[PDB]
């Protein structure tokens, strides 16, 4: 199902990108001649789920202006006529790469490459943070590069912001879906503790992933992914043991020899001083213990590019209140009509400039 | 009616006319800066005091500020019929890329999602 008519204001050119809930493609502004991505989401609105998540990617990314947050730049207006309209069109800035092809290349990646682009990801988390906005599923092939190493994180379908009340937990876990390889402990092992804190173990992943060139946890079903991170990380402490809340996967916890850590030294044994003491604050079973993007920012290891007048907070809160859990699926498009509409309607030449 | 003055540097002025209104946020400043200055991203913008003093905005509440000194302002020049003066504002420049003081990057071949890969290409 994947065709594009954009028509008139953009020339389509190839197709770069897909997945679920899309099909991302270059494009050509006409008159410009400015180039741009543009994704296609067909028939988004015939799933409730995936219209929830529809209208969940739209807000989150009108909400945010950040140059290592990818950007809305037009969200096409329904064609003739609303007929059962069916299909979004969002325009984005085209990124020309991503960092899982650049990271698995035979292309050098220098400690100065994990430098600039850790130190932009945690920038832009910095501020999707503030928002109380959690990511959710960060991997290298969701964060966005060019020839100039400018990254930016994409997907935000998997986004959530929150906890709110005591509910939701439990029912914080779906819809969701996301590979363990980069997954949290409180992900995993249902920890009744859920913050921004999720993201920053999935960093310390993306870390280790381009000092080695490789996968860190790269576990084949669910008790080798616990296995394998408690290979470096040793078991976790009875304190956390303890606080599992589930099938009793709390057994077979409690059951193993309880393990020591692995010095990250050891584990990349030829890597950077700062960078590994960088990496050990974000990779902890507890996520308290887990340093902030914010603070991360300001680690030795970045910095020579750490500019805290640079480092912007996210201004008001993104509000997730609107979350669509029931809400029925009619409802739903109306609001993702009811975004586009003041996407256009925000313009608004209000202003007129001195010659 | 309240008009807005951007300073926008070697170009000129933008003048925002506001609608009323209530409320004036943060955002709505942003939003218009952003939109007068495309090829920036912009997080914060100053205005001056009684002294001259540049007072940065970075958010609402400060916000809140400036229009309580503003409307001050406004109040005591046409009291004395002054001509009223627009509420100028200076967008603070941020950097581009900029943060990059070095290095490039290939993007002709990906292939790729390696484990260690990955096979494939084309050139
Ligand atoms: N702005 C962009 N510029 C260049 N490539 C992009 C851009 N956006 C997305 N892509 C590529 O197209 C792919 C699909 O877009 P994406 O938004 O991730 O779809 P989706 O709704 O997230 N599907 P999924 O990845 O399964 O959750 C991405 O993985 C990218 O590799």
């Amino acid at each position: 199902d994947v065709t594009f008519d954009v028509g008139d204001e953009y020339e389509i050119i190839e197709t770069i990108g897909n997945g679920a809930y899309g099909v991302v493609s270059s494009a050509r502004r006409r008159l410009t001649g400015q180039q741009v991505a543009i994704k296609k989401i067909p028939n988004a609105f015939d799933v409730v789920t995936n219209a929830k998540r529809t209208l969940r990617e739209l807000k989150i990314l009108k909400h945010f202006k950040h140059d290592n947050i990818i950007a809305i730049k037009d969200i096409l207006r329904p064609t003739v006529p609303y007929g059962e309209f069916k299909s979004v069109y969002v325009v984005l800035d085209l990124m020309e790469s991503d960092l899982h092809q650049i990271i698995h290349s035979s292309q050098p990646l220098t400690l100065e490459h994990v430098r600039y682009f850790l130190y932009q990801l945690l920038r832009g988390l910095k501020y999707m943070h503030s928002a109380q906005v959690i990511h959710r599923d960060l991997k290298p092939s969701n964060l966005l590069v060019n020839e100039n190493c400018e990254l930016k994180i994409g997907d935000f379908g998997m986004a959530r912001g929150l906890c709110t009340s005591p509910a939701e937990h439990q029912y914080f876990m779906t819809e969701y879906v996301a590979t363990r390889w980069y997954r949290a402990p409180e992900l995993m092992l249902s920890l009744h503790e859920y913050t921004q804190a999720i993201d920053l173990w999935s960093v310390g992943c993306i870390f280790g992933e381009m000092l080695a060139r490789r996968q860190l946890f790269p576990g084949k079903n669910y008790v080798h992914q616990l296995q394998l991170i408690m290979m470096v990380l040793g078991t976790p402490s009875p304190a956390v043991i303890q606080a599992v809340g589930a099938e009793r996967v709390r057994a077979y916890i409690q059951s193993l020899p309880p393990r020591q850590p692995v010095p990250w030294e050891t584990v990349y044994p030829g890597a950077d001083r700062q960078a590994l003491s960088l990496l050990g604050r974000m990779l902890r079973f507890e996520p308290s213990a887990r340093i902030s993007a914010a603070a991360a920012l300001r680690h030795p290891f970045l910095a020579k590019y750490h500019d805290p007048d640079d480092e912007p907070d996210c201004a008001p809160p993104f509000d997730f209140a609107f979350d669509r859990e029931a809400l029925t699926r009619e409802r739903i498009k109306e609001a993702i009509v009811a975004e586009i509409e003041d996407f256009h309607a925000r313009r608004e030449g209000i202003r007129q400039q001195i010659r | 009616v309240l008009v807005i003055r951007i300073k926008i540097p070697n170009s000129g002025a933008v003048d925002w006319t506001v609608h009323s209104g209530p409320q004036l946020l943060f955002r709505d400043v942003l939003d218009v800066i952003g939109q007068v200055l495309p090829e920036a991203t912009t997080t914060a913008f100053e205005y001056e005091d009684e002294d001259g003093d540049r007072i940065t905005v970075r958010s609402d509440e400060e916000m809140k500020a400036m229009l309580s000194y503003y409307y001050s302002t406004v109040m005591e020049q046409q009291v004395n019929g002054q001509l009223i003066e627009p509420l100028q504002i200076f967008p603070r420049a941020c950097k581009p890329p900029g943060e990059r003081n070095i290095h490039g990057l290939k993007v002709n071949t990906r292939a790729g999602p390696s484990q260690s890969g990955r096979h494939h290409h084309h050139h």
